[PDB]
């Protein structure tokens, strides 16, 4: 019987084979083991964006973010998902809100937040057009 | 140190 960090893990190890349905039941096991840690909730809710399932990855940002409201990476998974979804106000200000909480958190993802943000507001402005 | 990856 695998604990719920082994399941987490072999979820990781999956979504990094690109095994993203296989990857979301594994999060799924290790939160049935424990139910009140985030990251099982934002690493499942990159699968569901994956897998184009956005109302589950929207679902699970929720939960995260009711967990950690902190959390850099359920906002930006968030924001990303909106973003696929033509939500696109929404979507830029939880980008933006990624932004400002890595810094806050001294977390360093180069530039991939700013690029991030200039593709969202990019593609609301050809929207708008 | 990238953001669209899993924890």
């Amino acid at each position: 019987s695998p604990s719920a960090q082994e399941l987490k893990e072999q979820g990781n190890r999956l979504f990094v084979g690109r095994k993203y349905p296989e990857a979301a039941a594994c999060y799924g096991r290790a939160i049935t083991r424990n139910p009140l840690v985030a990251v099982y909730y934002t690493n499942r809710a990159l699968c569901y964006l994956k897998m184009q399932q956005h109302e589950q990855a929207l679902a699970d940002c929720r939960r995260a973010l009711e967990l950690d409201g902190q959390s850099v990476k359920a906002h930006f998974f968030l924001g990303q998902c909106q973003l696929e979804m033509e939500s696109y106000d929404e979507a830029i200000a939880n980008l933006q809100r990624a932004y400002s909480l890595a810094k806050e958190q001294r977390l360093n993802f180069g530039d991939d937040i700013p690029s991030a943000l200039r593709i969202a507001k990019k593609k609301r402005w050809n929207s708008i057009e | 140190p990238t953001i669209e990856e899993v924890d």
